[PDB]
């Protein structure tokens, strides 16, 4: 059981400046021998349906700008929201998929 | 495009099965693994298990003891029934299309099941 | 005016272990020669521990020591992934230092000895009658039980078993289970490896200091002080211990 928590959190960040967003892990969530992230990031609007945004916490889907970008290392994960604009206020939470169970974040809302 | 729409009674009896059936539209059900993520009201998302066509399941080991899930590929749907469903199972159930590397791609606009009377 | 007896314990090998990465894996075909590379430091340190017992053996009345019921006392108070036998036996070891017990015990010895009492050398053998042996002992067997849990645990994917992923999931799956799978145990195995080497490392520092106080502390004499014995030194009397080794030194204080 790893416990996944969102330091940042009731971001209340303007339109044209940078919002950061933090999950850390209980433990470790990447294999020592691959040195892969087993960690994604998603986004959930209201009354809409959760959308992925990163995988392997790097990694980026199809369909997100360039604005959002992910990075992290072993425990410690970084979302930086570049040019926040009024279509990036929604709920974002952090996923691990390393061990089972797979706990989620307690999610971060972005607000203008 | 694949597409997840859930379906199922949104009033469910205390101590009594909880059925969602998710149906996948576009793509195929028998690609990836199915889960039934669930986010309690003022909670985080709580992951309940994936499935999978062949009969292969991994559910929560908090809830390994009362949820059972099912894909049906005939009906291309799969659903989960969650037994002993108690006061505190009140939330939304979002059915999500986990990828081979069990991260989810697609969500699916959840319903919200409460439990009263 | 007194003498004295102090013993000393020093850890020379602990329990040979090897893994067989044809067989760790599955009872993937080949993931990689990681598995390979830590075998083979797995076999590096097997090679350490049969080289420490030689480099520690085959380098008024004495009944307790002289055979052996303190070596007894030692053996029953002291208790792939194959563990391999040490190439030197019990009793091979057990010849061996009883054979330079008799080398170094040959009461003129007491004279020439005095250059540089026989109650109270009796007194300090008796109060004689392994902590650190049961540390390492227990401590590579918890090592061991680590590894093996580890092994059945499945790392995130959907069963222990890679013949169970095999028949349950398809192959474009499977394949990504079992590479979780296969990724974790080799985890575990880097875990285990990279702690037997530091702790083969801890055990070839004793072993070299073993060795060097059965050069010179019970060789001859210790003519330095405090490295063997509570004072100035007389003999020393080597007794063998399972996966250790016991010196009984012989000291005289003012
Ligand atoms: C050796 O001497 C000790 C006392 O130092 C005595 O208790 C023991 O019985 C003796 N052993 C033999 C075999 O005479």
């Amino acid at each position: 059981d790893i416990v996944m928590t969102q330091s940042p959190e009731s971001l209340a960040l303007s339109l044209g400046e940078r919002a950061t967003i933090n999950c850390k892990s209980s433990q470790t969530v990447s294999f020592t021998s691959n040195n892969k992230n087993y960690l994604a990031w998603y986004q959930q609007k209201p009354r809409q349906p959760p959308k992925l945004l990163f995988y392997w916490a790097s990694t980026r889907h199809s369909g997100v700008p360039d604005r959002f970008s992910g990075s992290g290392s072993g425990t410690d994960f970084t979302l930086t929201i570049n040019s926040l604009q009024a279509e990036d206020v929604a709920v974002y939470f952090c996923h691990q998929y390393f061990s089972t169970p797979w706990t989620f974040g307690q999610g971060t809302k972005v607000e203008i | 495009q694949v597409q997840l729409q859930e379906s199922g009674p949104g009033l469910v009896k205390p101590s009594e099965t909880l059925s969602l059936i998710c149906t996948v539209s576009g793509g195929s059900i028998t690609r990836d693994f199915w889960s039934w993520v669930r986010q309690p009201p003022g909670k985080g998302l709580e992951w309940i298990g994936y499935g999978y066509y062949r009969g292969s399941t991994n559910y929560n080991p908090s809830l390994e003891s009362r949820v059972t899930i099912s894909v049906d590929t005939s009906k291309n749907q799969f659903s989960l029934k969650l037994t002993s469903v108690t006061a505190a199972d009140t939330a939304v159930y979002y059915c999500a299309r986990e990828t081979a590397h069990n991260w989810i791609d697609t969500w699916g606009q959840g319903i919200l099941v409460t439990v009263s009377s | 005016f007194t003498i004295s007896v102090t013993t000393e314990i020093l850890p020379v090998s602990m329990t040979k272990t090897s893994v067989d990465c044809t067989m760790y894996i599955c009872g993937l075909l080949q993931y990689g020669s990681f598995c390979t590379q830590l075998n083979r430091a797995l076999t590096g340190i097997a090679v350490e521990q049969d080289k420490n017992t030689q480099e520690v053996f085959a380098q008024f009345n004495f009944s307790q020591i002289l055979p052996s019921p303190i070596e007894d006392l030692l053996f029953n108070k002291v208790t792939g992934l194959t563990v391999l036998p040490p190439l030197l036996t019990d009793e091979m070891i057990a010849q061996y230092t009883s054979a330079l017990l008799a080398c170094t015990i040959t009461p003129m010895q007491m004279a020439y000895r005095f250059n540089g009492i026989a109650n109270q050398f009796n007194s300090a053998i008796g109060k004689i009658q392994l902590g650190k042996l049961q540390d390492v002992v227990n401590q590579n067997a918890q090592a061991l039980n680590t590894l093996v849990k580890q092994l059945s645990s499945n790392f995130g994917a959907i069963s222990s078993v890679l013949n169970d992923i095999l028949s349950r999931l398809d192959p474009p799956e499977a394949e990504v289970q079992i590479d979780r799978l296969i990724t974790g145990r080799l985890q575990s195995l880097q875990t285990y490896v990279t702690q037997q080497l530091i702790r083969a490392a801890e055990i070839r520092a004793s072993a070299n200091l073993a060795a060097t106080k059965m050069s010179e502390c019970v060789l001859g004499q210790s003519k330095r002080v405090d490295f063997c014995g509570k004072g100035y030194h007389l003999m020393s009397f080597p007794q063998s211990a399972p996966h250790g080794v016991v010196f009984l030194h012989v000291t005289y204080v003012p």
